[PDB]
């Protein structure tokens, strides 16, 4: 029944109808009840797939990103909450065209809107890995959000700043790009080690520990990482230097 | 029957006393209608045996705080689909969080 | 509920597991020297049963009921008690089919305290209605005379004497919670109220304007009819591959600048109501009618629930005074025989205060010969001693507690009325167990069973003497 009413109601939107009601539907299912967020993001992504219809996707993200909510209204902002969530999991690409609206939401007061977008940052990035489509028709929308999640480790309540290390910790993971992302990514690790909450401080062990069983010197000595020998290694730059310059600036990114 | 009446009355006793009448679970109990008439009450003979009559209070009063929860969760929402017609920064640095 | 085990670990000046068996159903008697430990088992039975105000545990803290305050290794304070059931009719609600209860409270460093019933974890609430429905409630006892104040129950307030006859009762569980109700409704009806006057002031106003931009609606719907008529005509019009020849022999000859310059003022109506209105408008107003229609029902629907419980707890008020006077009048009778046969030539009645009624306050007068004693401050210590003891056992003899824990109600009575309540608590009131701490040799000499508590190497033990 539930993939019966996603086909009716993608039919109406695509061929004939109008955008607007089934778009102020949806809005109204996101505002009163919290449990339809995963449909409406279920038939955006089978808008997205099938019928090659983006604009309503577009649509929602901007109606989205200019609403107001009440001091009492505990509901909407988990509604949206699991709404950007799964249409960041599930449908990426058609949300990095409006993610500039979308991040608006980070002034929010409320925490759960706060950690939404956040992830949907984290897995909006992290799904943009394979290659061939990534790294040259959106340079600078990514790169924008790699340091949005950057500057999210600094936010007041700490949940935001776990679903920070979590994104970051989960981009990390994949890597065809931006390895030097992973550097800052570690300085900022190793500056939020020591904070007030216990649950940022053990996502950002984790964040470490994964970043250290992914690092990219590979393919040379075995990856030991002893400061020892990749300090002999960089002490003969003096045998090496004074077209392989980038060998010395690997060495001492490795020592750093 | 009584036996459905008495059974209605246990598991919705039973449902309240481990705090389990959140704000949905409010507007398909009756147990104030078993609480106003006192049949249920009076145990034995005429007088009120106010052990349950103590823990059907306690239901009630969880039944009508929830009920008052809910109508305050469903203006809000209301509030808010209504007052969306009209149509700066949480980040603080390390010393407050270290 | 008779006690057939108690489990202490790691509380006050026991560091070890002790476990005290052997308890006999009618009379148990705990002895030792000064600093032993005796009152820390009634510490450990009253932390058991659940406490609120430390004081009466004698302790600043929760950590300090831990040995050494959990700084010399026990980091924690668990208390296990284990009840027999073969006789059912004192058994509480749903527990029948388990022969043995048991309960423990534990507590750590740091934290707060955590209860268990026969191994599963259970909240503090269901423990406290466990013990409420056998009336050991600890919070408002009439079982538990601590160390030293045997000779201060006459020195209460009308308000607890009045309470204690309201646990014989059985309505002392239904006034807190009808207090509780009470307490908890003004705060409901409160936020109710708030939410009354946001819906009157908040809600109806754009409902009003909702409801003027529905009916511009319709006018806008009436030209949107008008647009896909006129429109169609003229641009089939200069279109002119059979079709726009069928549609143009039904208006044929129809003027060309006057449809243009008609096409121009729909189209400038049509540009301002369409930042006007937004066209589903229509959906909206359905779902906002049905949510302030649902949201009214709802309020209606509370207003008389809280009529409902209103009325109900007025009419359980009425039954309430009724078995607290059928309950007083005989505890009063009871009362006075039972101090009349503990110090002859005596009387004392529970008597409501001057004036007010009887659900106001209960007061103790006594009678020695034939004169009444117009203040009971001029009375010894072991007169009131007496005159405690024997209000608690009329309380006894009109609906027997499992447990009567009594400590030293012996420290100001001689040496013949001392063994006369040994005597009379082995032959005469019988149906209760009876924990009693006494340092005089005539109260556990008529003991059924006696247990000793010493001091050795730092923590404290229990012997069966
Ligand atoms: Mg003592």
């Amino acid at each position: 029944l539930k993939m019966f009413i996603q086909r009716i109601l993608a039919m109406c939107v695509k061929n004939h109808g109008q955008s607007s009601s089934i778009q102020s539907s949806l809005m109204t299912n996101l505002t009163y009840f919290l449990h339809l967020s995963v449909f409406n993001a279920e038939l955006l992504k089978l808008l997205n797939d099938e019928y090659n219809y983006p604009q309503l996707t577009e649509d929602i993200l901007k109606e989205i990103s200019t609403r107001v909510f009440n001091a009492k209204d505990t509901t909407g902002p988990k509604a949206i909450s699991n709404f950007l969530i799964k249409l960041s999991e599930l449908s990426p690409g058609i949300m990095l065209r409006q993610m500039n609206l979308v991040i608006t939401l980070l002034n929010n007061s409320s925490i759960t809107l706060r950690c939404s977008v956040v992830e949907a940052c984290g897995n909006i990035v992290a799904e943009l890995a394979q290659d061939p489509q990534t790294m040259e028709h959106y340079k600078q929308q990514i790169a924008v959000l790699i340091e949005l999640l950057e500057e999210r480790f600094q936010d007041s309540n700490p949940y935001v700043r776990t679903k920070a290390i979590q994104g970051c910790s989960k981009i990390c993971d994949l890597s065809s790009k931006f390895n030097k992302s992973k550097a800052k990514f570690t300085s900022l690790a190793v500056r939020s080690l020591q904070d007030r909450s216990s649950l940022v401080r053990r996502n950002s062990v984790k964040l470490l520990s994964k970043l250290l069983l992914k690092h990219p010197f590979k393919a040379i000595h075995g990856s030991q990482l002893r400061l020892s020998e990749w300090e002999e290694y960089l002490k003969g730059s003096e045998s090496q230097l004074n077209k392989l310059k980038l060998m010395i600036v690997y060495y001492k990114d490795a020592i750093s | 029957n009584r036996s459905t009446m008495m059974a209605n009355f246990e598991e919705w006793i039973k449902m309240a006393t481990d705090n389990k009448i959140n704000s949905r679970n409010s507007w398909n109990f009756a147990l104030i209608d078993y609480f106003y008439d006192l049949d249920v009450l009076k145990d034995g003979e005429n007088n009120i045996n106010f052990q349950k009559a103590s823990a059907t209070l306690d239901g009630c009063i969880k039944i009508y705080s929830s009920r008052v929860d809910s109508v305050t969760t469903e203006t809000g929402k209301l509030l808010s689909g209504l007052a969306q017609r009209k149509t700066e920064t949480t980040l603080v640095e390390f010393e407050t969080i270290k | 509920m008779k006690v057939e085990e108690l489990i202490i670990d790691g509380f006050k000046s026991y560091a070890t597991r002790t476990v005290i068996t052997d308890w006999d159903p009618q009379f148990n008697a705990i002895t030792g020297l000064n600093g032993s430990g005796k009152s820390n088992i009634l510490d450990a039975i009253c932390f058991v049963l659940g406490i609120a105000s430390m004081s009466t545990v004698r302790a600043s803290s929760l950590q300090d009921l831990i040995y050494k305050r959990g700084q010399a290794g026990v980091t924690k304070a668990s208390v296990t008690i284990v009840f027999d059931n073969t006789d059912k009719s004192n058994s509480p609600i749903g527990f029948t089919n388990s022969p043995q209860i048991s309960v423990t409270r534990q507590v750590v460093l740091g934290g707060t305290s955590k209860y268990l019933i026969n191994g599963h974890r259970a909240p503090q609430q269901s423990v406290l209605q466990l013990f409420q429905s056998v009336q050991l409630n600890i919070n408002n006892p009439n079982f538990l005379i601590m160390q030293g104040k045997i000779t201060k129950v006459l020195n209460m307030k009308p308000s607890e004497i009045l309470s204690l006859i309201e646990e014989a009762a059985g309505t002392k569980m239904f006034e807190d919670r009808r207090e509780k109700a009470e307490r908890t409704m003004s705060k409901k009806e409160t936020k109710l109220q708030e939410n009354r006057t946001l819906l009157t002031e908040e809600i109806e106003p754009k409902l009003e304007k909702l409801r003027n931009e529905k009916r511009m609606f319709l006018e806008f719907q009436s030209t949107q009819t008008d647009l896909e008529k006129t429109e169609r005509i003229v641009v089939s019009y200069e279109y002119y591959f059979d079709l726009v020849r069928n549609i143009v022999k039904q208006n044929e000859g129809i003027d060309l600048d006057t449809y243009r310059e008609r096409s121009k003022q729909l189209n400038e109506k049509f540009q301002e109501l369409r930042k006007k209105v937004n066209p589903n408008i229509m959906n909206m107003i359905e779902n906002v009618e049905k949510k302030e229609a649902a949201l009214k029902t709802m309020i209606k629907t509370i207003e008389k629930d809280k009529m409902k419980i209103q009325e109900t707890i007025s009419k359980l008020n009425e039954y309430k005074r009724e078995t607290l006077v059928k309950t007083w009048e005989k505890v009063t009778l009871d009362f006075g025989n039972i101090f009349a046969d503990l110090l002859p030539n005596s009387f004392a009645k529970l008597v409501p205060c001057e004036g007010k009624d009887v659900t106001q306050g209960l007061e103790v007068k006594v009678k020695l010969g034939n004169i009444w004693k117009e203040s009971l401050i001029e009375l010894s210590g072991g007169q009131r001693s007496l005159i405690a003891l024997s209000l608690i056992m009329a309380l006894l003899q009109f609906r027997p507690a499992p447990m009567y824990i009594l400590d030293q109600v012996d420290a100001a009575l001689d040496l013949s009325h001392t063994q006369n309540i040994g005597h009379l608590i082995k032959t005469r009131f019988k149906g209760s167990q009876f924990i009693v701490v006494s340092l005089k040799e005539g109260m556990f000499a008529n003991a059924n069973r006696v247990f000793r508590t010493r001091f050795q190497d730092g923590t404290s033990v229990v012997s069966i003497m």
